[PDB]
RNA sequence: UGCUGUUGCUGUUAAAGGGUUCGUAGUUGAACUGUGGGCUGUGCAGUUCCUGGUCCCGUCCAUGUCGGAUUUGGUGACCCAGGCCCUUGCAGCCCGUGAACAUUCAAAGAAACAAGAAACACGGGAGUGGUUCCUGGGCGUCCGUGUUUUACUGUGACUAAAGAAGCGUGACUAAAGCAGUCAUUUGACUUGAAUUAGAAAGCAUGGGAUAACAAAGGAGCAGCCUCUAGGCUACCGUUUCGGCUUUUGUUGGUUUUAAAGGUCUAUUGGAGAUUAUGGAGCACGGCCUCUAGGAAUGAAGGAGGGUAGUUCGGGGGAGAACGUACUGGGGCGUCAGAGGUGAAAUUCUUAGACCGCACCAAGACGAACUACAGCGAAGGCAUUCUUCAAGGAUACCUUCCUCAAUCAAGAACCAAAGUGUGGAGAUCGAAGAUGAUUAGAGACCAUUGUAGUCCACACUGCAAACGAUGACACCCAUGAAUUGGGGAUCUCUAUUCGCACGGGAAUAUCCUCAGCACACGCGAAAGCUUUGAGGUUACAGUCUCAGGGGGGAGUA
């Protein structure tokens, strides 16, 4: 019973990334769990993946960079309106300044500082400092 | 709204579904209304059926809505 | 553990509604079991008639005979067990005198080494008690 | 040493077929010749059925559990994947 | 884990990556396709008949082959059962079970793995009805 | 007061996981339809040509086997390098694309066409549009004829003042107030009195990632378009006579012709997401035939089902037996004690106990093998043979295609003791009796003994029902073992046994799935660990149950 497919996703990389693990390989992915880690990667926080087919769900396959402290799933998915950035800065996240809190939005799965500036809000995903 | 039951003369009874959000949890419910609907006898909807439902003046006691349109 | 979902309010709400109830300050605020029971009937001070002077021998290793009156609350017609506050001040109360009563400051519970005892006299025939012992006002004869 | 992405021979012949990087499957044709008669059927490797030479009805091998044994000498070649 | 009691075993056909039937099939579709109604009209079930065909006919997968699964095949040839074959091999376990018991009645066991068996088949009978290949009214008795 | 915990608690031992399983309302629910391109200039990262600083080749030695050097060495190997728009990717910018693929090319994709489009095309109105708008086409208006929402989010409307946040302002300051300030007089400031929030719901309109609703369930279906010619043909309506399109000057009446649509035949051009010159039947061919059928995502280290080893097991029901033992009874012998205890005594004995052989009768029971073993949801389950339905694990390129997880209410099962009616009654044995012990002692000890213990059919549902540890899912290192099943050896291949339940049985090496068990991290500590109490203030995978100082009390 996989009820959220990052939820298992993002362990996994957290849970590796704690044991100092060079590559990790993760069970399910899907479309959102492609778009999450490439927002990873574009912070740095990972290095490469390889997505592979088994015709029904692939496997991807994450080189760690060791760079990551910790990947969240937010498990219900709350809201964000634009002023809502700070609870989810304030709450989830260590300083003002190197976290970053990963959303849904109209536009898509981007950052809360890519979507300040876009000014969409949209529901929470996850987290990676 | 849905159709709940047909079993009236000439009228009907429509559940409106709806989640309703509490403040301090954050999240929601669920919840419903049922109505007295008129159908006229040109519509003929059974249980199930989406229906527009339009205000009308007092008809019965508990009536203030009259079907417009039976979408199926 | 606790249930988690975007449509789970009703759980959370009703969960909560249940478990209050196991809570005891409080347990007391919804209870009318507090107010029929708090001879005051719920309001910070009282009015008796003093029938009785009254030693009870202290609690525990402490010894002394505390300066206690029966009291007739004018409200409830209910009877109390009352403290007299201070140094000799029973000379200071008289049978069948109207005496304004109060609590020990705990609100519901007797104050450590009077053995149930929930409440002192503050006023003596509308003379406070404190200004007749500290020597500020004469008890009016009557 | 090793990538996960690109595994060693000697790990993934290890493995079950389930938890390979692939899931393939463990089994195959044989091409059988029945003794009795000179004709060849395709025989499924696991083959849970009684599987009988078609001209002569032989029986040409045992459901047993794992993997069906072949019948007293007949000819296996074993068919491609593709 | 498991619908009902406890197991977690996992033993399962895994399919291959490669779809395209082998080189060696010299078997036309609708040779297949006329293979699976023959053997129908012998009162098989799919399950059974995909068997024949990957034992002793070499046809590893009919979806691979004939354009199509065990069943479109049977359902465009009116030969498809009346009852989906999950559900029919449940009742008929019940219903043996209910003949055991009617002689073994201190039988526990076996009354418990009624409860168990008679509570998947409305189960199912609640999807295939929902899903519309049951009519709706149907019941267990 | 994170002691009510959504943010945010706790539940092995402190208070707290229901005894187990099924299961409705309810909550939660797997993947997929999806990196748009090309051109220019400019920032990044990964084959022309030039190096000779390497290893390889070779030479000289030959050195028994751990020297070496040797030049050209050698398109070999290699390298550090270049404003090569030859490279590919990538950042940023400009800008073009009917822009996948196909299709059109006329004055600049026009028209047809592909795609989209109801915010649309298709016909129509002068009582439409400030006197019928613009330059044969085009907007505006109205009507007639022919398919998407919602949550969420962005913006915007719509909303009493006081109150709260807030701008301005020296009421002497401040709590306030909405005032005032300035010239210089016979007014000035266009005098100020801004602005914001204010659950939910309702309103309008962008966005379309994540989600929800509804529909589907796949043979439960399904439209090829187009030029022209001909033929026939009212059109609606029905209860009886009803309705009817302009033009002919107008209205009433009649009637024709004509288009329209329909329908029948005729072939003009082109499609087609599934081969008709094809399948089928009587290597080529006819003949005769019968004529839609293949266009569907996938098959979850999710669920259900199938078949196989006549697989695995103190799993469950039934029927026959079997085994020694306790007790009892005769038979057969013997003669004085036996039993029981710390020591005795109550109890049994010349009317023959104890003891010893062989049996017979009855009821229970299944020793040793028996384990940190197996099976069962828990409770529980141990002789053999037959027998009846099942159950898990494994094997598999079978089948199916979301059917699922957890669960108020509800249902079934639940050890021992109990209870009801019949049976049984060997052993043990609540109550009871007796002898000891003791200051006392029905107690503990001894000889007894009723209910009971056993069985069938009904109830009860009250355990330290324990792992004091809810269920499902994921991640997680090590060593030797173990029970099922399977695979390889027929780099590991090897041992022992030899028609008949047997091309067999067990073992050895290695792997693998599934079961019971004998480094991190966490924890108040004891300790837990791929069988979690770990992956939790860096707090969020899902459902549910219980706890909130000790008593009173699981009482009233």
């Amino acid at each position: 019973t996989m009820m959220s497919v990052l939820a298992n996703a993002l362990r996994t990389i957290a849970s590796a990334e704690r044991r100092g693990k060079r590559q990790v390989l993760i069970r399910p992915s899907s479309k959102v769990v492609v778009k999450f880690l490439q927002v990873m990667q574009k912070h740095g926080y990972i290095g490469e993946f390889e997505i592979i087919d088994d015709h029904r769900a692939g496997k991807i396959v994450v080189n760690l960079n060791g760079r990551l402290n910790k990947c969240g799933a937010i498990c219900p998915r709350f809201d964000c309106a634009t002023t809502d950035y700070e609870k989810w800065m304030k709450n989830i996240l260590p300083s003002r300044q190197f976290g970053f809190v990963v959303l849904t939005t109209s536009l898509g799965i981007m950052d809360h500082e890519e979507a300040r500036s876009r000014n969409t809000g949209g529901k929470v995903l996850g987290f990676f400092y | 709204g849905i159709v709940h039951s047909t079993k009236m003369h000439r009228t009907i009874i429509i559940r409106r579904n709806y989640l309703h959000f509490i403040k301090k949890y954050q999240r929601y419910q669920k919840r419903h209304k049922s109505l007295a609907v008129h159908c006229s006898p040109a519509f003929d909807p059974k249980q199930g059926d989406e229906v527009v439902v339009g205000q009308c003046r007092p008809l019965s006691k508990t009536i203030r809505y009259n079907v417009l349109e039976v979408v199926s | 553990t606790k249930t988690n979902g975007q449509n789970a309010a009703r759980k959370l709400v009703r969960l909560r509604r249940r478990n209050r109830w196991a809570d005891k300050g409080w347990k007391r605020a919804h209870t009318f079991a507090a107010k029929k029971a708090n001879p005051f009937g719920g309001s910070s001070h009282a009015k008796g008639i003093v029938l009785e002077k009254i030693g009870v021998g202290a609690k525990q290793p402490n010894s002394a005979i505390r300066k206690c009156v029966r009291v007739q609350l004018i409200k409830n017609d209910k009877k109390i067990i009352a403290f007299v506050p201070n140094d000799g001040c029973l000379h200071f109360i008289e049978e069948n005198d109207e005496v304004l009563v109060s609590g020990f400051g705990r609100s519901g519970h007797a104050v450590g080494d009077i053995p149930g005892v929930r409440f002192k006299i503050v006023k003596v025939s509308s003379v406070g008690l404190y200004a007749l012992y500290r020597q500020k006002k004469e008890k009016p004869r009557n | 040493d090793a990538d996960l992405s690109y595994p060693t021979v000697r790990t993934e012949r290890m493995k079950h077929k389930r938890r390979r990087l692939v899931q393939g499957p463990n089994s195959y044709f044989m091409d059988v010749s029945c003794p009795r008669c000179r004709q060849v059927t395709v025989v499924y490797s696991h083959a849970t059925t009684a599987v009988e030479c078609k001209g002569c009805s032989k029986k040409l091998c045992r459901p047993t559990g794992g993997k069906a044994l072949l019948v007293e000498g007949c000819g296996y070649r074993r068919k491609p994947d593709h | 884990v498991r619908m009902h009691g406890n197991g977690r075993g996992k033993a399962s056909s895994a399919l291959p990556y490669r779809r395209t039937p082998p080189a060696w099939l010299k078997i036309a579709s609708r040779n297949v396709v006329k293979m699976v109604c023959k053997s129908s009209r012998k009162g098989m079930m799919p399950s059974q008949i995909g068997m024949e065909l990957r034992d002793s006919m070499g046809i590893a997968q009919v979806k691979n082959v004939t354009g199509r699964k065990i069943l479109r095949i049977l359902k465009h040839n009116g030969l498809a059962p009346e009852i989906p074959e999950d559900l029919y091999f449940l009742v008929k376990r019940a219903t043996q079970m209910r003949k055991h018991l009617e002689r073994h009645t201190t039988d526990r066991d076996t009354k418990y793995r009624l409860i168990l068996v008679e509570s998947r088949i409305h189960r199912l009978a609640r999807y295939y009805k929902r899903v519309k290949q049951l009519p709706p009214t149907w019941k267990y008795e």
